[PDB]
């Protein structure tokens, strides 16, 4: 489900999905 | 940015797990 154009809301999910309990950080600039 | 790497271009399992803490 990964390899796609991921945007928004879809790219968080993404982050969270994959990274589980790593955490992540979100920084769009 | 992420954004540029995985919404305007097409995102990878190696490009995520770059954000991972």
């Amino acid at each position: 489900f990964v390899n796609q154009h991921l945007c928004g809301s879809h790219l968080v999910e993404a982050l969270y999905l994959v990274c589980g309990e790593r955490g992540f950080f979100y920084t769009p600039k | 940015g992420i954004v540029e790497q995985c919404c305007t271009s097409i995102c990878s399992l190696y490009q995520l797990e770059n954000y991972c803490g």
